[PDB]
């Protein structure tokens, strides 16, 4: 798709040297045809160089060699000059166009581990850790005995607390002041029948 | 499996072609061999270039290739979705977010943008970005503000991560800092609206992506937007950021809703200006912000109406748009004339 701007640059060359003749209308598809017919001309004349300038040992084509490929096509060379009187001189120079750009990034990291580790070849970019290795999560440390037992004491303290609230509001209450129910609702007497079975059973 | 027909043009069409150059009456066998022929030799070329482009490496076949053709009981311990290095990364993110270099600032952009497949420094990512948003409004820091308001634009511009699973804990974060109360300093607030045009710029590239499904983006923001602008006795931040976000929508959203609001904001703009007695932090405030949705919502009445009768225009616009609506105009004539 992009090798198709000099095809088109070459048939706004063929519009030039039209303009030069004067043609104010043409058949698109036959000046298309005739932009292939010059490029294969010129394919042509490189094939004919090629072809005979292997010939010598030398690669290198000179002026004479194109001389000499130029009369072997069939082409008065004499009008040379005089057509440049017609052509750089009647026909304004059309300039190319190539806009190429290198764009910028970054995405450092700080992570390479290897420069030449075991498969050693100094030619190469380790990219990072952080999209090529992994690694493994536990997320949970805390190891403090002290503050473990204060934690399983203050939990043993809220459990002896709680059910003491819940049976203090719950059965049978005397207090220590007069309705002492939201500060110290005590558990009043049972008493029961048989003590001793149950106040000396392990 | 498969049948390969002869691909035999009709004899009828080819008499026509053949007496075009006016040769004889013509029977039809033999124009039916001819196509077979014709059929032949050029589905054996076909075989031809197939071979050089399958050798030329391309599935493709263009002219020049047929044209060189041509040449004839306790359960484990859990594990997060992070690994350790991708989280120290992720720590790499936050505080390139914090931190004041620019160079360090443009690789984050760079590296939010351009990470593709990331997908695991998800949600959680985004999660606390919006608590810290919200943390960061009550502190009311218009530096942390601009950091996560572009931190969201990497993020929609990362093509690979969708959004649409985690929109819902993004878009209220994104309008809280739309609204109001974006108050650093009061004669540091036009910092501010840059960002309420930014943040709006933002809703513009959310909301042509989503509103296919279930429209929450478009009918919940705009009825938003349509019932903040009706909220009387709220300060102009509210005003200016419902009608910038209404202005980011589109040409049609605003030829739809400011056809009356042309002349009912103009009478807003002169209930400001030739109004109160002196407060000069709400004059200076509410008027650059007439100002600047002024000549904005000028470019949908200049696609719309033409620029002639600019007195009666500006009859047409309750006076106070009037000469600037009409120096607009003069711009978007010398704008078009650019073109």
């Amino acid at each position: 798709n992009y090798h198709l701007a000099r095809r088109r640059t070459l048939q706004v060359v063929v519009s030039s040297l039209l303009t030069e003749a004067g043609f104010e209308s043409a058949e698109k598809a036959s000046v298309e045809t005739l932009t292939e017919m010059l490029q294969s001309y010129i394919s042509e004349i490189g094939r004919s160089a090629k072809s005979y300038c292997e010939h010598t040992a030398r690669t290198q084509p000179t002026l004479s060699d194109i001389v000499v490929t130029l009369v072997e096509m069939g082409f008065n060379v004499d009008t040379l000059p005089a057509y440049a009187k017609r052509s750089q001189r009647m026909v304004i120079t059309x300039x190319x166009x190539x806009x190429x750009x290198x764009x910028x990034x970054x995405x450092x990291x700080x992570x390479x581990x290897x420069x030449x580790x075991x498969x050693x070849x100094x030619x190469x970019x380790x990219x990072x850790x952080x999209x090529x290795x992994x690694x493994x999560x536990x997320x949970x440390x805390x190891x403090x005995y002290q503050v473990l037992r204060e934690k399983a004491a203050s939990q043993r303290r809220d459990v002896e607390r709680a059910l003491t609230r819940f049976m203090a509001k719950t059965g049978e209450t005397q207090s220590l002041f007069k309705d002492d129910v939201s500060t110290f609702p005590l558990i009043a007497a049972r008493p029961f029948t048989i003590p001793y079975l149950t106040a000396l059973l392990p | 499996k498969l049948k390969l027909s002869n691909t035999v043009l009709p004899s009828e069409s080819m008499k026509v072609v053949a007496e075009s150059m006016g040769i004889a009456q013509i029977q039809e066998e033999t124009c039916q061999l001819l196509t077979d022929e014709v059929s032949y030799r050029i589905k054996e070329i076909a075989q031809d270039a197939l071979k050089f482009m399958h050798m030329g490496k391309r599935q493709k076949l263009t002219t020049s290739d047929i044209d060189y053709a041509l040449k004839l009981x306790x359960x484990x311990x859990x594990x997060x979705x992070x690994s350790v290095e991708q989280q120290l990364y992720y720590k790499e993110i936050t505080e390139a977010c914090v931190g004041s270099c620019e160079a360090k600032r443009a690789e984050a952009l760079q590296s939010i943008a351009t990470d593709p497949g990331l997908y695991q420094m998800l949600p959680r990512f985004s999660t606390f970005i919006s608590e810290g948003v919200r943390v960061n409004v009550v502190q009311n820091n218009l530096a942390l503000l601009i950091y996560l308001m572009r931190m969201v634009k990497a993020l929609m511009d990362n093509p690979t991560l969708y959004l649409e699973k985690y929109v819902h804990e993004l878009i209220p974060a994104v309008m809280t800092c739309i609204v109001s109360r974006q108050l650093c300093l009061r004669p540091d607030v036009d910092n501010h609206w840059a960002l309420r045009d930014f943040a709006a710029r933002l809703v513009a590239q959310i909301c042509k992506h989503f509103s296919t499904t279930t429209n929450n983006i478009q009918s919940r923001i705009t009825k938003t937007f349509t019932k903040s602008w009706v909220d009387e006795k709220t300060p102009w931040t509210t005003r200016y950021g419902s009608i910038a976000g209404l202005a980011e929508l589109g040409h049609d959203v605003i030829k739809t809703l400011i056809l009356p609001r042309l002349q009912q904001e103009g009478e807003r703009i002169r209930s400001v200006l030739d109004g109160p007695v002196l407060s000069n932090i709400d004059r200076i405030g509410a008027d650059h912000v007439q100002s600047l949705l002024l000549k904005h919502c000028a470019p949908v009445l200049a696609k719309l109406r033409p620029p002639p009768d600019n007195q009666d225009a500006y009859r047409a616009e309750f006076g106070s748009l009037g000469p600037l609506l009409c120096s607009q105009v003069v711009k978007a004539r010398a704008q078009a004339a650019l073109q």
